[PDB]
């Protein structure tokens, strides 16, 4: 809609500006633009309608940017049954814990990887807290992590 | 306090210590001092005030420009938004750059007019020292 | 899914392929070659070979059909349209000489070798593999040990896995990596491994690693399903290997280390001196071993005492004790021309002996040369008896220290169910064979046929049981035979039992009562045949086991089965001042114990691994069909797959079925039998793959191995969206700072003009001018 196009041109400046103003965009960077009109979807995701895995490697318009976003869309999003299901499957007590330690392994390991930073990040954010034993409620972790920065 | 200073200050103003300042007050203690206006200088700069010029109408104007500000510390913030390590102090070349060709663009002079101040010593401008000086 | 966790684990194929000109043709370098038929006639069919491009004939009964690239490096076989030895052996050569080892064949797994370390075993990958059902993801070692669990959870039963194989195959490799998984979704039982294999293993020509024990270890779980203890059951350990080693092989590891000087320290508290080609009864075959470091194998076997909690006397004891055999073996003898009881030949090393047991040196050599009614003992008889000695006391070391490191284990904490995981040591024809040899196979031999039992002979029982409908199918698989020429009532092993208890038999009234009672009355034992490798030493008889003919030598089999140490010693160390040395025939007892070991197996749902080697030369990534080819036949694989396609083998639970596989149709799921009607439904599965049931699904062959996989990946995604979603909120967070910052731009920008325009402002210049 057009309310919304004009989302993606709010934010398209936003970025076009911080890599060096004049109407392009690194895409490299296409995907943190869609993540953040809301969506979050998949490096494999972003790769697949243009991104890419480098700076420099290319720039682009507004006009090619906006398919990209309309490709982002139709993409599949987590609900809270997967991200529920899946995490229970790393609990053997079946009570709604994990250690941090696996917690940590999980995400830097499994699936498309996410750096050691990007980790002690969200923990720190999320505010998420281990008990004497070094356990989480994984529950209340996700149900942060799909609340927002801002709740 | 900064009234207790007004007020002192309209004293040496008004010379003629009659509590009112007219054209002669202000040339008079400007000579007293420094180069001082001309009388078109010393007109208009009058005409900035309604009526006659007792204390009040003086802290009335004086009121009207020092209002629509914020804070020492809403400003010392939107510096130390740039200053990640928490070191209270920008480097140079940093801060020059984002107010010469960022948000809205400075110019030559407002950037030496601005600068011509700062208090920069060792690459990095305090922006701790200059938040003051251009504060309280 | 992207997951660089799956480089050696999933499969990376069209045109050229006409269904009726393509087919397999025997080989007798790859087993069976890929031809294309050029002509009839008759029989005589003639191929062209797609290689060389040569061509042949060959009878038309003996072309094999061949499957289409349709199914190139299947995950699962059963899956597959042919089923034949030539078509199985394309797939494994296929998959493995491209780093997949691991290979579903319907219901059990297939390792092949991988002669090199692979990244597959992480914890990464272990993250991945939890909870997933066996078609969901990449066929793994793990999804066999995490399905395992999942069905003893929610079926509620112990489970169990057999891991058969060759000598040098994986076996243990693999017995090895399901405990590491079982116990990474503990440090003492991984620890447990170190020290067993140090005092049980020794290199060979076969293996450089080679365990000389049978092992059986339960893992228990408790009502939250965690691990809450564990123990572990030995057989037969190689008495033999500790005072004799065939050349080419080594003794016993632990006695290398104790010679590297890995903590000199110890070296004045064992009494050695840093050279293993010094001691005998370790320098006979080999003393080092490519790629195996004493001196580090040392420190960490040391290190691994520590950690299973062993007092520094405890496991300084042990260190001793075997430090000690490296001198029963130096003790030097003579005779004395006249009757030669005998005389000893020096003391120096005969009380370093009785020095470390605790014992007189004197009272030592005395019932040693003329043990007590007396009755002296010659020259032989005595280093006879040394070495009777040297093998039972490394008996009960080992036993004992089984004992122990279950103290370690036997966690009195709550037990539901469990799972064993059995590793009995396999098949191994040498140059030259006797009991020992006899015995490891008698083991082997027998637990293929379990498989057999539990594949064939079984499935169709149960098909009975439940009363359902069939006609049954003969996979013509029985070894009972083989079993029984060497178990039953007037076996092998029988004839040799009744044979000990006389003290005036031999090796020829033993071998000669042996023909007398098989010879021509089972086909199994036939006379030694001819030749089939250099170096082959003498043969008394061939029996033809499951997988190879192996040629007996059995002289010395009297003395091998019936045990012999001076009773006189016995009470010497029965009242030794160390405290560790202080504290039935073989045949019958092993016997036994292997029936006790078969008799806990059958009361399970076994999983079955089958290890395969890739080759006689133990270098990486090599392959020899022909062996291959050959294992893929003695081991039952391509009949082992029939059933699953044939029969419907599979079996489960709606219960343990819902919390499975719900994650493959969650947008389809509002009881568990219908909810699986669902399931099964949403994927628009083919009533033909699998059937209904009153309380379980039948899941046709294969199937289940690819709804494990659909299961991971699934599981794979969800886990990259609610990295993505963790990926979106980390960026929108720090917006407002680019937000941030164009505000705390606007402040600076907006009060600094404002600052500026202030003080161009007369009244201001003149104020601030009075301001003093």
């Amino acid at each position: 809609s057009q309310d919304e196009i004009d989302d993606l041109k709010d934010v398209f400046e936003l970025f076009d500006f911080w890599d060096g103003r004049d109407g392009a965009v690194d895409a490299f960077k296409l995907g943190d633009v869609c993540r953040c009109l809301g969506i979050n979807p998949r490096n494999e995701d972003v790769f697949a309608v243009g991104g890419t895995h480098k700076m420099g490697e290319k720039s682009l318009p507004f006009e090619e940017f906006l398919p990209a976003y309309e490709g982002l869309m139709d993409c599949e999003q987590g609900t809270f049954a997967d991200y529920m299901e899946a995490f229970k499957t790393f609990d053997r007590e079946g009570q709604g814990f994990i250690s941090g330690a696996e917690l940590r392994h999980v995400l830097t390991a499994l699936g498309e990887r996410l750096s050691d930073e990007d980790v002690d990040e969200i923990i720190k954010l999320t505010d998420l807290q281990e008990d004497l034993e070094g356990n989480v409620k994984y529950e209340d972790f996700v149900k942060k992590v799909m609340a927002g920065p801002y709740p | 306090k900064q009234i207790q200073e007004m007020k002192e200050a309209f004293s040496m103003i008004d010379v003629d210590r009659d509590g009112f300042v007219s054209k002669e007050d202000i040339k008079a203690i400007s000579e007293q001092l420094g180069r001082a206006p001309d009388d078109k200088e010393l007109t208009a700069m009058l005409k900035e005030a309604p009526g006659p010029l007792n204390f009040t109408m003086f802290l009335s104007i004086f009121s009207d420009k020092l209002s629509g500000t914020d804070s020492e510390e809403t400003i010392r913030n939107a510096f130390a938004m740039f200053d990640e390590q928490e070191t209270k102090k920008l480097n140079i070349e940093y801060i020059k750059d984002l107010l010469e060709n960022m948000g809205d663009n400075f110019n030559k002079d407002e950037m030496r007019m601005t600068f011509k101040e700062a208090p920069v010593e060792g690459g990095k401008f305090d922006y701790v020292k200059f938040t003051a000086m251009i504060k309280g | 899914f992207s997951d660089p966790d799956f480089q050696y684990l999933a499969v990376d194929q069209t045109a050229a392929f006409d269904g009726k000109k393509n087919c397999w043709v025997p080989d007798e370098k790859e087993g069976f070659a890929s031809a294309e038929i050029q002509s009839s006639k008759g029989d005589e069919i003639t191929v062209k070979i797609v290689a060389d491009s040569s061509t042949r004939t060959v009878k038309k009964d003996d072309i094999q059909s061949m499957n289409p690239p349709k199914f190139e490096k299947l995950e699962d076989m059963a899956n597959m349209t042919y089923l034949n030895e030539a078509s199985v052996l394309y797939n494994l050569r296929s998959r493995y000489t491209s780093g997949l080892i691991y290979t579903y064949s319907g219901l059990f797994c297939i390792a092949v070798n991988p002669y090199r370390r692979l990244p597959i075993y992480t914890d990464s990958v272990i993250a991945k593999y939890r909870g997933k059902r066996k078609t969901e993801i990449p066929p793994h070692l793990f999804s066999v040990a995490d399905n395992a669990y999942q069905n003893m959870v929610t079926d509620r039963e112990n489970q169990s896995c057999l891991i058969t194989g060759e000598s040098g195959a994986g076996k243990t490799e693999n017995t090895k990596k399901v405990i590491m998984y079982l116990a990474k979704v503990e440090d003492q039982i991984i620890q447990a491994n170190p020290v067993l294999e140090a005092y049980g293993n020794a290199k060979t020509t076969r293996n450089n690693n080679s365990s000389r024990f049978g092992k059986f270890i339960r893992i228990h779980f408790g009502p939250t399903g965690k691990i809450a203890g564990a123990d572990i059951e030995t057989y037969l350990l190689e008495k033999s290997r500790v005072t004799y080693q065939q050349s080419a092989e080594r003794n016993y590891h632990i006695f290398y280390q104790i010679c590297s000087n890995a903590i000199p320290e110890l070296n004045d508290v064992m009494l050695v001196t840093p050279d293993s080609g010094l001691y005998s009864f370790i320098n006979q075959g080999c003393l080092t071993v490519d790629n195996i470091d004493d001196v580090e194998e040392f420190k960490l076997c040391d290190e691994a005492f520590d950690i299973l909690g062993f007092t520094k006397e405890e496991k300084q004891s042990m260190f001793k004790c075997t430090a000690s055999i490296l001198h029963m073996g130096e003790m030097k003898f003579k005779q004395r021309p006249r009757e030669e009881q005998a005389e000893s030949d020096g003391t120096a090393e005969a009380e370093k002996v009785a020095f470390l047991c605790g014992i007189n040196a004197g009272d030592l050599l005395k019932a040693l040369l003329k043990p007590k009614v007396t009755k002296g003992q010659n020259m032989n008889q005595v280093v006879n008896s040394v070495g009777a000695l040297a093998k039972s006391l490394y008996d009960r070391m080992f036993n004992w220290l089984v004992r122990r490191v279950n103290k370690t284990l036997d966690t009195k904490a709550k037990r539901n169910y469990y799972i064993g995981v059995l590793d009995i040591a396999g098949f191994e024809i040498f140059d030259f064979n006797s009991f020992e040899q006899l015995c490891i196979n008698y083991t082997n031999e027998r637990l293929q046929q379990f498989f057999n039992h539990h594949m064939f002979i079984l499935e169709q029982e149960e098909y009975k049981k439940e009363g359902i409908a069939w006609e049954f199918i003969d996979f013509g698989m029985d070894l009972q035979m083989c079993i029984d020429l060497i178990e039953k009532p007037m076996g092998i092993l029988s004839i040799l039992e009744e044979e000990c208890m006389f003290p005036k038999a031999d090796d020829k009234s033993f071998q000669d009562k042996l023909y007398q009672n098989h010879m021509g009355k089972n086909r199994m034992f036939t006379k030694p045949g001819k030749p089939t490798r250099p170096n082959q030493g003498p043969a008394h008889f061939e029996l033809h086991h499951y997988a190879g003919n192996v040629p007996y030598s059995i002289t010395g089999w009297l003395e091998k089965n019936k045990d012999p140490i001076n009773e006189n010693v016995v009470a010497l160390l029965g009242a030794s001042k160390e405290p560790l040395v202080a504290e039935q025939t073989i045949s019958a007892v092993h016997r036994e114990s292997l029936n006790k070991l078969m008799k806990n197996l059958y009361s399970t749902h076994p999983h079955f691994v089958r290890c395969i080697i890739p080759n006689e030369l133990k270098q990486p990534g090599l392959v020899d069909a022909e062996l291959v080819l050959h294992q893929l036949q003695c081991n039952g694989v391509l009949e082992g797959i029939r059933i699953c396609r044939k029969g419907f083998p599979s079996r489960l639970i709606y219960s343990e079925f819902k919390q499975r596989y719900s994650i493959l149709a969650p947008n389809a799921i509002p009881d568990g039998k219908t909810v699986s009607e669902k399931i099964l439904a949403g994927l628009q599965m083919d009533p033909a793959e699998y059937r209904l049931g009153t309380t379980k699904v039948f899941f046709k062959a294969g199937v289940l191995g690819n709804l494990e996989e659909m299961r991971d990946e699934r599981l794979s995604k969800i886990i990259s969206m609610f990295q993505a979603h963790i990926r979106g909120y980390l960026i929108r967070k720090a917006y407002k700072k680019l937000q941030d910052q164009r505000i705390g731009l606007s402040v600076i920008q907006r009060n600094i003009r404002k600052w500026l325009v202030l003080r161009n402002w007369q009244w201001w210049k003149l104020y601030s001018k009075v301001k003093p």
